RNA sequence: UUAAACCGGCGUGUGGC
């Protein structure tokens, strides 16, 4: 009986492996799934060995769930009162007691399971001796690929896994070659594969310099961020303790050898080696090079950098895919803007002195005082609402009617700003022939708006599933209303 | 309702009581056993039982509430206490709980504890939002907790002694090294009634470890307070349950700021019982003591402390030698070094029918300056250095009767004059 | 942020400062658990924790970053070391780390040092091409600690004698034979004080070893410097780990060229826990101690020394007589042939209210001329000269009594004229 | 073994490294075992010296245990009766010829396993060779190496394998060795053979 | 690569129509 048991845990020749507490759970386990054979109610049921004291003792889980199917295992968010459960989650029952106790087909899967779990523990094993190299080089041949990832070895059954965003969109691969990246998650208690090795992470680049660079390693030329896109391009801010040394000419090497051969090793892969400053202005001034910028207007608060380059460099300051802005857009993290050729491309001082629409009737009681004044700046008019009197005096003139006027133009700015909001956050419009179909009120307009149609033959091509999780309908009125929209769309054949 | 208020009175009101809700023959089950009964009846009329206890916390979880006058042992009527209340609470060990409780349903093991309606006699609101023990800061004993009764008795001596050895205050950790057949257990008898007449604002905890069935009942109903005790009839495992059990209801008790005093006897017997229920490290020391079988028993030993936030825990464990082998020497030596308070009584004198037959000599106190006020130290000072000179028999017989011959400490100060 | 910059301070701060971080009850757990959960939430917030810690060194290959504070213990904050570093660096055992630290996902364990920025409070540079502390070229004592304080208090006497029995300087191994109830703990703190007052410019680490809590907490927050300690609270593994570490720290500290003194009570204790962890060769030896027993303990007193290179590692072990047993007298007489710096205690004269009762006759220095200078060395001698033909008790209260009657020790010299 | 030690070994000695790692089975272990006893063997017969440095017999025993057939009893720690038979086999196939050639088998014994059945091994083979040598790691923790045991290490029938006044004075050195600790006479021997560069430079330092 | 479902040959003798 429990003496057995207490002999077969003593017996176990990797005891290391698989201790006293990983022997009991996995009988715990065991026994669980022997009592799925016993009872064809499918319970999971938790026995509590007690390897050390005694023996089992059969409990049953409730398993929370408003759902009923099954109800060994079926207990609502609430029904924790009799027994003073009082629990919500996690509450578990110990109904049956002393259920059926150990037989032969209990002994096959405890046998199956135990042989499993040294197998999870071996698994366990080739993660430590896989591991103490994370983030760094390694070597490795490939066994299979895949559309979503591929397998690789390195001797001693080391298996590890590179997933399809790890990979290069275009590193064509087959099983044998020696391909090369950085490992860098590990999960030592995983299902099934254990080991991550990358090649489009960007840290994989810092390494990659740890082992080319010789100043890095040493922190003389400490990196200081680097935005990756795979195999395409990637860019790189650096920075420097030392004064007499030039990381784009040290990083570099001579005559483009370093960050070559880190780019041959890459497998063909652009790298953009800029020098990192302390100052974010200057910092996305220098990240898109090769490129040039005399316009620049950042913002702290709404995290965006008006950084336009001069015209006639677009096609090459923008690049393909905006990679040259879409890297800076990710090496400091914040979005830009680049609209403007030749209309005053200077986004400074054309926005500082384009206001002769908006300032029509300012100071109007008398037009013929002076002009706005661009000095406090005139550009905001929100919190231009309010400003002290300490800086409201410049302006000569300023009666008591003058700024009666300026309060009522500021009540028209808070109106005109609430206006354009509600054109703004109105990115659906609902139309007349969105609201006068049947059964879709206002609210149920404004919702179906809002999923990304905004006419009606776009309405009778998406299914249940494109209009599911929608707010006030059921799937059947949904496919009701579905099928009503293709009848007044397809069937009817109506133009 | 309380178990306590049906375990104060004997058996005989219990079986009339039992008579009283119509069950099977009473007497012949045990009296804990009638209360588990009658308990369960009263829970048949349809009302809700009011329990109390402290916890004891196994492997799974769940927790039991054991009663005080079952010496905080496995019974039928410990409260069983689901994990929700440790999930909600976390109640740990030691902690009296007093709340609503229903009876067992069938196939199940005893009382179930609904909801906690007090907690260390406070809110429970204090119980999670708690400094703990381990975590406060130790500390000196500060404050002096005098010993002398006041009406001059013989054995009142025996405290006025202690109070002209070495003082005895809050917090402290205090040792009585004596052989056997020495006057101990009387001592402690006179020192628990001297705290509780002279000092009714701290909580008397007497202890008493592996000794006759009639010394239980002889110190349970003549001292003021609660007296658990676990006699030679329980093993090791029971042992060291009740006494980890009621160094633990003194740790949360110090938690809730109050003072605790825990006369314990003997400290050798429990080290024994440690050694006893230690895991083998295929090694022995000298004596016959395993290598890891004082940790648990220097954790007991040092749990006392005095605190700066509240309470105090002050231990007096008698240490026991003159046993013939080396052993229990070997303990009493591993706690001359960890205990802060030293005193030592005499069998060479005591088998002279001279009591009390205190060693003045290797008594002592550190930090005893704070023991006791300035000039007062000064006058203890010049009657130590008197007591030094003379022999042993000299000291001790100079002692007794001119002690005798006075009532009072401060009265033998005045009169030595 | 830093672990020690949230353990300065009370477990109230560290709760508070966990509701700031919006968390389940801080005050349940411990304030150490508390220390983990913080700083667990502060790495949620996206942000890379700055971590600092001594190295300890398992078999596997990997560290922990003990913390001061823990006491240089297994915590829930120690920081775990990958191998890499031990391959780059290899970083021993001792070496103060810090730097950029992770939080554990789950199924991890602890913290992990991503890339350490401080090397022992100085580049990393320096870690991997430097001389050894086994390696070094041992000297004796050549620049003296004067131990004095200046101003003339009643325990500045007790510095001052020192300077008048066996002077004390950088690189020297120093022994402190008393027995209890001696006056060791007093001598000890106001010994720290004068370093620390006095000599600002050395490391003061003070060392404690199986004593009281409350003697924990009186030395940590009384005197300049780190405290580290390991009460009767954890076992002999626990004892030589914190033991084997601060000597490793003290041994890396050294190697960069800094004073390091080691104020450890008792190695006796520290002798007892080594004969407890060492195995069996099957023997005895007299007084109950194993043969290999005293290597380990040997090591760890012979690592101080003098170095012609830089920095000096200067231990102060207290050894304890009158125990009544043989085997710790052993120790004793095996470390008095290996320290090159004797001081001796008196207990006979401690009895009498007589402070403090050094032993101005076994006390002494070898190669004591390059401890003091040419005319005080011939002041000294004659001095010498003058208490050895009196007795003992003369010799002590001459000195209690002449010393107090001056303030400094230069200022007895011009007096004695 | 592992197969980084196999090929640090191969490429470091001179002569044939046959191996057999945990990459094959017991099978295959006990295939290379006796086909490089049977080679020896032969080259024996030939009149011609072989060496054969093996580590581990160990598993070399489990292996053969595994590949026996089952007697329906099983010995003290786990091992079959008969189990032992072909082990011994391969290990006295060592010896001493008269007519020409020798073979030499040095095969490294495993021990503090935690388990008996290895142990049982050892204890078998220490009766059947007539050559022990044992190493310590209990003086290899202390970083002291090379930690060999000078005490339970002998030769039986050594007169044969040294000439006579060296004999003496090896008689005299572990007569110098014997009442000194072990790790007295550990240090003793590592310091002063350091000190020393040749054996017999050894012998005519210590004088 | 992963998930779900399913998975009388021969002779002999006897008797009957
Ligand atoms: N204060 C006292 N006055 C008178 N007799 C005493 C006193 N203390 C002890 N005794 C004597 O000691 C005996 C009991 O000693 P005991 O307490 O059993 O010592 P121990 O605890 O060392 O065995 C009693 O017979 C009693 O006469
Ligand atoms: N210089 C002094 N002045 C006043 N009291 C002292 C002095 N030195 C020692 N003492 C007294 O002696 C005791 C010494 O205690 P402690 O330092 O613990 O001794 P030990 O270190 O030998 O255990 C203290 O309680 C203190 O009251
Ligand atoms: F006889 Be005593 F109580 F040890
Ligand atoms: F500090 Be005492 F000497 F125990
Ligand atoms: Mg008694
Ligand atoms: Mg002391």
């Amino acid at each position: 009986m429990n003496k057995e048991i207490l002999a077969v845990v003593e017996a176990v020749s990797n005891e290391k492996a698989l201790p006293r507490e990983k022997i009991f759970e996995a009988l715990e386990s065991a026994l669980a799934t022997a009592t799925k054979k016993k009872y064809e109610q499918e319970i999971d049921v938790r026995v509590q060995i007690d390897r050390k004291s005694g023996d089992f003792d059969t409990f049953r889980r409730w398993l929370v769930v408003d759902e009923v199917t099954q109800p060994t295992k079926e207990i609502t968010l609430e029904a924790a009162r009799y027994e003073d459960e009082s629990l919500n989650l996690g509450d578990y029952v110990e109904d049956q007691i002393e259920s059926v106790t150990f037989d032969r087909i209990t002994t096959q899967t405890a046998k199956q399971v135990i042989v499993q779990k040294v197998r999870e523990a071996e698994r366990a094993m080739v993660v430590d001796q896989f591991r103490e190299h994370e983030g760094e080089i390694i070597t490795g041949v490939v066994k299979k690929v895949n559309r979503d990832n591929i397998s690789l070895d390195l001797g001693n059954n080391a298996e590890a896994v590179i997933l399809r965003e790890d990979m290069l969109p275009r590193e064509n691969f087959r099983p044998g070659d020696r391909v090369r990246g950085v490992l860098y998650s590990v999960r030592p208690e995983a299902r099934g594969a254990q080991l991550f090795v990358t090649r489009s992470k960007p840290e994989m680049l810092i390494e990659l310099f740890r082992i080319e660079v010789p100043e890095i390693g040493e922190e003389v030329i400490e990196i200081k961020a680097a935005a990756r896109d795979p195999g395409s391009r990637a860019k790189i801010a650096v920075k420097t303790n030392d004064k007499r040394i030039d990381p784009v000419g040290a990083c570099v090497g001579m005559r483009g050898a370093r960050v070559q051969a880190v780019s041959t090793e890459l497998g063909g892969e652009r790298i953009d080696i800029v020098l990192w400053d302390d100052n974010p202005a200057q910092f996305v001034i220098n990240a898109m090079a090769p490129a040039d910028v005399a316009s620049i207007v950042v913002d702290e608060d709404k995290h965006t950098m008006d950084i336009a380059v001069e015209a006639g460099n677009l096609a090459q300051a923008i690049g393909r895919n905006g990679q040259n802005v879409r890297l800076a857009s990710q090496l400091s993290g914040w979005e830009l803007n680049v609209m403007t050729v030749d209309d005053l491309q200077a986004k400074h001082q054309a926005e500082a002195h384009a206001a002769i629409d908006t300032f029509t009737k300012y100071l109007d009681i008398d037009e013929d005082f002076a002009t706005v004044l661009v000095e406090e700046g005139f550009s905001t008019l929100e919190e231009l609402a309010y400003v002290p009197m300490k800086e409201l005096l410049e302006i000569e003139g300023l009666d008591e009617p003058t700024v009666e006027a300026l309060r009522e133009r500021a009540k028209n700015a808070l109106a005109t700003i609430a206006q354009a909001q509600e054109e703004s956050l109105g990115d659906n419009k609902p139309a007349d022939d969105l609201l006068n179909l049947e059964g879709v009120d206002r609210d149920l307009a404004f919702k179906l708006a809002a999923r990304g149609v905004c006419t009606l033959e776009d309405l009778a091509e998406q299914g249940i599933d494109d209009l599911a999780d929608i707010e006030g309908l059921t799937d059947e009125k949904a496919g009701a209303l579905i099928m009503a929209a293709r009848n007044i769309c397809w069937f009817g054949d109506e133009a | 309702m309380n178990l306590t208020e049906l375990k104060n009175t004997p058996v005989s009101e219990l079986i009339t009581l039992g008579e009283n809700m119509g069950l099977e023959n009473l007497a012949r089950m045990r009296k804990q056993d009638i209360i588990f009964a009658i308990l369960k009846q009263h829970a048949k009329s349809g009302e809700d039982i009011f329990g109390d206890g402290v916890l004891e916390i196994l492997q799974d979880g769940f927790g039991f509430l054991r009663s005080a006058d079952s010496s905080y042992l496995a019974g039928p009527d410990d409260i069983y206490v689901s994990p929700s209340q440790i999930r909600r609470f976390n109640l740990r060990t030691g902690d009296t709980i007093s709340g609503k409780i229903r009876p067992p349903k069938e196939g199940e093991r005893y009382f179930a504890l609904l909801k906690v309606n007090e907690v260390n006699f406070d809110k429970p609101e204090n119980a999670r939002n708690k400094i703990l023990f381990e975590n406060l800061t130790p500390l000196h004993a500060n404050s002096r907790l005098r010993m002398e009764r006041g009406n001059g008795s013989t054995e009142d001596l025996t405290a006025r002694v202690l109070d002209l050895a070495s003082p005895i205050g809050r917090g402290q950790r205090g040792l009585i090294v004596a052989p056997p057949k020495a006057g101990k257990t009387m001592l402690l008898q006179n020192i628990a009634q001297s705290i509780a007449y002279n000092h009714p604002d701290c909580v008397l905890m007497v202890l008493l470890i592996d000794e006759r069935p009639e010394e239980v009942t002889e110190m349970q109903r003549l001292v003021k307070g609660e007296v658990v005790a676990s006699t030679f009839d329980e093993p090791a495992s029971r042992h060291v349950q009740v006494a980890e059990m009621v160094i633990e209801k003194a740790k949360r008790l110090v938690e809730h700021k109050k003072d605790v005093i825990i006369l314990l006897d003997s400290i050798t017997r429990l080290a024994r019982a440690y050694n006893t229920v230690v895991p083998a490290s295929g090694k022995v020391l000298t004596g016959g003591v395993d290598a890891n079988a004082l940790h648990r028993p220097k954790r007991f030993f040092g749990a006392a402390r005095n605190v700066e936030e509240g309470g105090s825990l002050t231990i007096i464990a008698t240490a026991l030698i003159d046993t013939g082998s080396k052993m229990d020497e070997v303990i009493y030596e591993e706690f001359k070094g960890t205990g802060n308070m030293e005193l030592h009584l005499s069998r060479k004198i005591a088998e002279k029918r001279v009591f009390p037959a205190i060693d003045y000599n290797r008594s002592g106190t550190r930090k005893e300056e704070l023991l006791t006020t300035q000039e007062e130290l000064q006058k203890m000072w010049i009657l130590r250095k008197i007591i030094h000179p003379m022999g042993e028999i000299d000291a001790m017989e100079f002692l007794i009767n001119k002690l005798a011959m006075t009532k009072t400490n401060d009265d033998f100060f005045e009169m030595m004059k």
